[PDB]
C-alpha cells in the first residue's frame, strides 16, 4: 500500500547506507581519468516509489560520475508515483520498467543491480529467487547491492508472547496453524536464552550452477540458565558493499534503524530447559516452482513436531 | 508563441479546418498532476502539434471534451466542469478570449454542435440532458431529459435550424425537430451507438458508429433496408464526410486506425499511422484529398487519400 | 452538525480542489482516482502499450487525507456487464486496476454505479477484489431511488412514457440492489449511496429502502427549489425523507453543477438544527442503535 | 495412481474411436503414391501407461503407413512403464519424453498431437493450457486430435444429491466448502429440470492470438414443471477428428463408454422453481498464472450468492 511505503521510506540511515554502498562502488569501477568517459549502467530491482533511485541520484552526485537509471517494478500503483517522478524531476536520466524483474527483456546488461528485497528473516521477502531471475542481465563483472546477507536466530522464553501467539487461533482453519508461521514483532517483555547464530546465508551473484536456494541448517544454543523456551527470534545481518552493512542483530545492530523489527519462529509446546543443556534447533527453506517456506523442529533437549511440514500453515508466494 | 501557454498537454482531442485552411486544435491532459485543457490556432497546418509555433493560444481552467468552430472567430467548448465555452479570436487573430462560461449541465459535457444558421448549437452531456443554447443571448434555451444513459453524440442537421441527431448508451438514436411539441423520434433499425454524421447532400441520409466497430447508412424516410459493414474492430469514435461534390467517408476508432470508404461502404484507405485512440479527421478546404488526423499520441499526421 | 461530502467529476488540481471544497464546509469529496475520459486498452496494441502515468501521483495527498477525505468513484467508461465481449474483457481488467489502485491509497470509500438491471459480471469483480489482499475499503453503490428511464420526460413521439401505476415496477432499483448484494454474499463492505430524485416516488417504493445499508444520500442541485429570497430549499416530502435519513445517520452528498448564490449544504444544516427533539428513549438508547446484546438471565446468572 | 490409469484404460470403446480418428487422419495426410516418402512425427501428449501410444500403432497398421512416435508423461511412474513398454516391445519408433509439455523442447515440429487431458466438463482437467504450450511444436499444417470439445450443463433437482454433498463439511475449512466445488459423480436418483445445453468451447490449434481461456456465459434454461433446483450438471463433448467424436451428454452419449461419468456443480441454498420459469445460469472460466477455477451464480428466477469466488474453496492446479 501507499503508507506502507511511506513507512518504509521513512528511515534515513537505511537509505544513507544505500547511497554510501554505491558511492564506494563508483569509485571503483570509474577511475578519475574516466569521469566522463563512462556511464554506469544502474539497475534499481523492486523500485517502491522511488528511494534507492534517489539515493541513486545522491550516490551518483557526491561520487560526480554518469549513470543510466532504471526502476524495474511489478506493483503497478508504485509505477504511478515513478512515472509521476521521472516526467516531473529526473527525465530520461531514469528508465521506469513496469514489470516483473524475472520477465524483463533488458536493453543492455547492467554494470551494478540494487535491491532492497530483504525482510527481516533476510531471504524471507524472497530476494534470493527474485535477483537470481535477474542474473542474466547482469554484466559477466558486475556489482550486485547488497552483495550478501544472512539470517541469524536465537532461542527465547516469553510466556507472554507465546499467549499473544494462541490467541492467533481463527475458525475454518487449522487449529495450532498459528504457531506454523513466522510473526514480525518487536520482540520487548522477552528473554534471550542463548547467543544468535548465523542460519542461512545468500550471495549475489551466484556464480555457482545448480544453485539451488534450499537449505537445512543445524544449530546448538548452549543454555546457562533454567527457563521454558517459547520460539526462535529471528534477525539479519547484510553487505551491501565492502564495510557497508546494514543489520538488526542486537549485537551488531545498525543504530537507530527503526525499519525491519524481529521476526519470531513460534513452537506449538513449550520447551523446559535446565542450566547446562543445549537447545538444538533444526530450520529448512523449502520450495516448489510456485512456493518457498520454512519447516522446524527442535530434537534436543526433546523432539517437538516439525512445524509447518509441506508449507501447510504457511508459505510465502513466488 | 504568442502570450499562451509553453506546453500543450499529450492528449489531443479535436482537429477542425475552419474557411481558409486554418488548424484549430483542442487537447487535454487526462493524467498527471493537473487534469485541465486547453486551446490552439495553426495557420499552418504542419506547424501542428508544435507549442512554439502556432498563431494563437489559450489555457482552459478544465478538460476539452468536444468542440465545434462558431464561424471563423468563435470556437465551442463541450468541458469537463459541466460548462459550454465559446471562445472567440481577437482583431488579428492572435489570441483566443473567452467570451462566455456557463456551468448549466450537472456532469461533463461529452458533446457540441453548432445549429446550421450558426446562431444556435446543441450539447449532449453525462448528465443524460440535451441542452439548445443562444450564443449571442449567453443562455439555454430548451434542456431535454429524452435519454435514459448518458449522452454520446449530438449532431445537428447541416441545414435545417430546428432538426439534429441525438445518440446514447441508452442503444437510442433520437432525430430531432424542436418543430413538433415531442420532439424526439426513436429512429430505429443491437449495439451502442458511439458517433453520428449527417450526409452533406442528401440532407435525409445520415450514418452511424457502434461500439463493435460498425458504420451503418440510415435513412430517414424509412427506418427499414439499412446498408451496413464492419469497418473497425473497436468503437466508431467519430465520422467526416469529404469537401467533394460526392463525399468520401472517414471513420476514426479505438483500434488506433483510420478508414475512408465510399458510397457502398467499402475501403479505399487505410491508416495504421496512429499508436494511440484516432480522436478526429478534418479535411482541409483547400486540397479535398488531404485529411488531417488527431489522436492521443500527441500526432496530427496528414494523410493523402487516394481519390 | 451533518456529516456532508461534495462530488464531482472534474477536479484539475487535486489540492486546489479539495482545498476549495473544504473552504465551502464539506467534510470530504467524491473524486474520479483516474481520469473520467481516459479510456485505457489492456488486450491489443497499440493503446495497450500506452505510455506515461496513468493517473496523477500519491504523494499530491498526504496518507491521513486519503484515508479521512477522498471517496474513490468508478469511471463511467467501465463497463463489465456491457454485451460486448471485447468491451467486458477490458472493463474487468480496468475495474480491478481502478479497484486496487483505491485500495493501495487506503481510500476509506469508493463508489459504483447500479444504473441497469443486469450487475452479475459487475458483482463478481467486486467480490473477487474483496478476497484479493488485505484492504478494508468500504464500498458504496450509487442506485437511484426512481431508473433514469423511468423519469425521462415524456417527449420521445413514438416511445411514450408508461403512466399506468406499475406497483412492481415502481421499485426496480431496489430489486438491482437485492440481487447485486445476494450475488456478493451480503457483504458487510457493499453499502447504498442513494440518489434521490426530482420527484420523489410512491412512499411505498421509498419504503424498500428501510433496513438496508443507507451510508450515504446523493441528492443533486436539480432537486432543489428556489425560495422568495432566490435560495435553494426542499420540498416538504424531501424534507420528510431527509429527517428520515438523519435518523439512519446517513452522510449526505451533493452532486452536479452550481445553480444558485454553501447554500445547499446550510439548507440541509438548517433542517439537522431544526429537527423535533428526540425523546428520552431517543437519548438513552443513542449508541445502542442496532448492537445486538445476549438476553441476561439472572435466574441462572448472578447480576 | 497405477490403478487409477488401469481404470482409464479398461474402455475398449474410448481408444478405438481414437484409432478411428488417428486412421482417418493418416489417409488424409499421406496418400497412397506416398505411403512410402512420407513418415508423420506423432506426438501422444499426456502419455499416461501408453493406450493412446497403442492405439496410434493399430491406426497405423490399418492405414498401412509410417510413423516416428512419440510419448510425452511427465508422471515419472507412469514413465517407468513408458521405458519398459519401449524397450520390451515397441522399439525405436516411439520416443518417451519424461517432461511436461509445457517444458519440453522438441527435435522438430509433429504433423499431429494427440492427447486425453479432458475431464468430465471438458476443459476441467486443464487441456486447453497444456496443449497451448505445445502448440509451437506443431507444424504450421499441423492436426490436433482432439481438435475440439464443448461441456454442457443442465439444471437438476435432486434433494438426495444435495444432502450428500451437505455431509462433505470437514472441521478446519469453511463450513459451507462443499457446495463452492464440483464433483465427479454417477448421477442416479435425480430430475433433470432443462435439456443441457453448450457452457464452454475451446478448439486446437487455436491459431487466434491473445487466445486467452477466460470464459463467461450465461444460459436460459426453461423450466416445464414446479420444482427445488439443487445444482447444474456437467457433461463434456468432443470431436477428435472429422465425424469420429466422444461424448457424455445423454443424449449424444457415446454407447457403452463407461470412463468418464457426470459432474456435478451444487449451489448452496435450494431454489423453488415454478411451472413456465425460466433458470438463468453464469458460469466464468477464471484463472491466474497458478491456478484454473469455476465461478457460478443462479440469477433467474432468484440470485444466489456467487460461488467459489477468487477459487477460495476450489481450484485446478497450473
Ligand atoms: N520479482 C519482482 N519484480 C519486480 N519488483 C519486485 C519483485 C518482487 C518484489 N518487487 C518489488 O520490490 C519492492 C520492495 O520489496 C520494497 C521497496 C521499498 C519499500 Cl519501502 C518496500 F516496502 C518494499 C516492492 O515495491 C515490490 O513490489
Ligand atoms: N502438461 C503436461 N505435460 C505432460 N503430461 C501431462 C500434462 C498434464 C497432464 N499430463 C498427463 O496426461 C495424462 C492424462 O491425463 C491421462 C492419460 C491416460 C489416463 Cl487413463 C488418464 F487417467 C489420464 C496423465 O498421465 C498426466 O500425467
Amino acid at each position: 500500500e501507499s503508507q506502507t511505503y511511506e513507512v518504509f521510506e521513512k528511515d534515513p540511515i537505511k537509505y544513507s547506507q544505500y547511497q554510501q554502498a554505491i558511492y564506494k562502488c563508483l569509485l571503483d569501477r570509474v577511475p578519475e581519468e574516466e569521469k566522463d568517459t563512462n556511464v554506469q549502467v544502474l539497475m534499481v530491482l523492486g523500485a517502491g516509489r522511488g528511494p534507492l533511485v534517489n539515493a541513486s541520484l545522491r550516490a551518483a552526485k557526491q561520487a560526480d560520475r554518469r549513470i543510466k537509471l532504471y526502476a524495474v517494478e511489478k506493483n503497478p500503483n508504485a509505477v504511478v508515483t515513478l512515472e509521476n517522478w521521472q516526467f516531473e524531476e529526473w527525465g530520461s536520466q531514469v528508465t521506469v520498467v513496469s514489470s516483473d524483474m524475472r520477465e524483463w527483456v533488458a536493453p543492455e546488461k547492467a554494470d551494478i543491480i540494487v535491491s532492497e528485497l530483504l525482510g527481516s528473516f533476510a531471504d524471507n521477502e524472497l530476494s534470493p529467487e527474485c535477483l537470481d531471475g535477474a542474473q542474466h542481465f547482469l554484466k559477466d563483472d558486475g556489482v550486485s547491492i547488497p552483495g550478501e546477507y544472512t539470517s541469524f536466530l536465537a532461542p527465547i522464553s516469553s510466556s507472554k508472547l507465546y499467549n499473544e501467539v494462541r490467541a492467533c487461533r481463527e475458525k475454518d482453519r487449522d487449529p495450532e496453524a498459528q504457531f506454523e508461521m513466522p510473526y514480525v514483532v518487536r520482540l520487548h517483555n522477552f528473554h534471550q536464552l542463548s547467543a544468535p547464530q548465523p542460519c542461512f546465508t545468500f550471495s549475489h551473484p551466484n556464480r555457482d550452477p545448480m544453485i539451488d536456494n534450499n537449505r537445512y541448517c543445524t544449530l546448538e544454543f548452549p543454555v546457562e540458565v533454567n527457563t521454558v523456551l517459547h520460539g526462535f527470534a529471528g534477525y539479519f545481518e547484510t553487505v551491501l558493499y565492502q564495510d557497508i552493512t546494514l543489520s538488526i542483530r542486537p549485537e551488531t545492530h545498525s543504530p537507530g534503524m527503526f525499519s525491519w523489527f524481529p521476526i519470531l519462529f513460534p513452537i506449538k509446546q513449550p520447551i523446559t530447559v535446565r542450566e547446562g543443556q543445549t537447545i538444538c534447533v533444526r530450520f529448512w527453506r523449502c520450495s516448489n516452482s510456485k512456493k518457498v517456506w520454512y519447516e522446524w523442529a527442535v530434537t534436543a533437549p526433546v523432539c517437538s513436531a516439525i512445524h509447518n511440514p509441506t508449507g501447510r500453515s504457511y508459505t510465502i508466494g513466488l | 508563441p504568442p502570450n499562451a501557454p509553453a506546453c500543450m498537454e499529450r492528449q489531443l482531442e479535436a482537429a477542425r479546418y475552419r474557411s481558409d485552411g486554418a488548424l484549430l486544435l483542442g487537447a487535454s491532459s487526462l493524467s498527471g498532476r493537473c487534469w485541465a485543457g486547453s486551446l490552439w490556432l495553426f495557420k499552418d497546418p504542419c506547424a501542428a502539434p508544435n507549442e512554439g509555433f502556432c498563431s494563437a493560444g489559450v489555457q482552459t481552467e478544465a478538460g476539452v471534451a468536444d468542440l465545434t468552430w462558431v464561424g471563423e472567430r468563435g470556437i465551442l467548448v463541450a468541458s469537463d466542469s459541466g460548462a459550454v465555452e465559446l471562445w472567440e479570436l481577437d482583431e488579428n487573430e492572435t489570441l483566443i478570449v473567452s467570451k462566455f462560461c456557463k456551468y448549466e449541465h450537472d456532469d461533463i459535457v461529452s458533446t457540441v454542435s453548432v445549429l446550421s444558421s450558426g446562431t444556435q448549437a446543441v450539447s449532449g452531456s453525462k448528465d443524460i440532458c440535451i441542452k439548445v443554447w443562444d450564443l449571442a443571448q449567453q443562455v439555454v434555451l430548451s434542456s431535454y431529459r429524452a435519454h435514459a444513459a448518458q449522452v454520446t453524440c449530438v449532431a445537428a442537421s447541416p441545414h435545417k435550424d430546428s432538426v439534429f441527431l441525438s445518440c446514447s448508451e441508452d442503444n437510442r438514436i433520437l432525430l430531432w425537430d424542436t418543430r413538433c411539441p415531442k420532439p424526439a423520434s426513436q429512429i430505429g433499425c443491437g449495439y451502442l451507438p458511439t458517433s453520428l454524421a449527417w450526409h452533406p447532400q442528401q440532407s435525409e441520409v445520415f450514418v452511424f458508429g457502434d461500439e463493435n466497430g460498425t458504420v451503418s447508412l440510415v435513412d430517414t424516410k424509412s427506418t427499414s433496408c439499412v446498408l451496413s459493414s464492419a469497418v473497425h474492430s473497436q468503437c466508431v469514435t467519430g465520422l467526416v464526410f469529404s469537401p467533394h461534390s460526392v463525399p468520401f467517408l472517414a471513420s476514426l476508432s479505438e483500434d488506433c486506425s483510420l478508414a475512408v470508404l465510399d458510397s457502398s461502404l467499402s475501403e479505399l484507405f487505410r491508416s495504421q499511422a496512429h499508436r494511440d485512440f484516432v480522436r478526429d479527421a478534418t479535411w482541409s478546404p483547400l486540397n479535398h484529398s488531404l485529411l488531417t488526423t488527431v489522436g492521443w499520441d500527441h500526432q496530427v499526421v496528414h494523410h493523402v487519400v487516394p481519390t | 452538525r451533518v456529516s456532508s461530502g461534495r462530488d464531482l467529476n472534474c477536479v484539475p488540481e487535486i489540492a486546489d480542489t479539495l482545498g476549495a471544497v473544504a473552504k465551502q464546509g464539506f467534510d470530504f469529496l467524491c473524486m474520479p482516482v483516474f481520469h473520467p475520459r481516459f479510456k485505457r486498452e489492456f488486450i491489443q496494441e497499440p493503446a495497450k502499450n500506452r505510455p506515461g502515468p496513468q493517473t496523477r501521483s500519491d504523494l499530491l495527498l498526504s496518507g491521513r487525507d486519503w484515508n479521512t477525505l477522498i471517496v474513490g468513484k468508478l469511471s463511467p467508461w467501465i463497463r463489465p456487464d456491457s454485451k460486448v465481449e471485447k468491451i467486458r474483457r477490458n472493463s474487468e481488467a480496468a475495474m480491478l486496476q481502478e479497484l486496487n489502485f483505491g485500495a493501495y491509497l487506503g481510500l476509506p470509500a469508493f463508489l459504483l454505479p447500479l444504473n441497469q438491471e443486469d450487475n452479475t459480471n459487475l458483482a463478481r469483480v467486486l467480490t473477487n477484489h474483496i478476497h484479493t489482499g488485505h484492504h478494508s475499503s468500504m464500498f458504496w453503490m450509487r442506485v437511484p431511488l426512481v431508473a433514469p428511464e423511468d423519469l425521462r420526460d415524456d417527449i420521445i413521439e413514438n416511445a411514450p412514457t408508461t403512466h399506468t401505476e406499475e406497483y412492481s415496477g415502481e421499485e426496480k432499483t431496489w430489486m438491482w440492489w437485492h440481487n447485486f448484494r445476494t450475488l456478493c454474499d451480503y457483504s458487510k463492505r457493499i453499502a447504498v449511496a442513494l440518489e434521490i430524485g426530482a420527484d420523489l416516488p410512491s412512499n411505498h417504493v421509498i419504503d424498500r429502502w428501510l433496513g438496508e445499508p443507507i451510508k450515504a444520500a446523493i441528492l443533486p442541485t436539480s432537486i432543489f427549489l428556489t425560495n422568495k429570497k432566490g435560495f435553494p430549499v426542499l420540498s416538504k416530502m424531501h424534507q420528510r425523507l431527509i429527517f428520515r435519513l438523519l435518523k439512519l445517520e446517513v452522510q449526505f452528498i451533493i452532486t452536479g453543477t452550481n445553480h444558485h448564490s454553501c447554500s445547499y449544504l446550510q439548507y440541509l444544516e438548517y433542517l439537522s438544527q431544526n429537527r423535533p427533539p428526540p425523546n428520552a428513549y431517543e437519548l438513552f438508547a443513542k449508541g445502542y442503535e442496532d448492537y445486538l446484546q445476549s438476553p441476561l438471565q439472572p435466574l441462572m446468572d448472578n447480576l
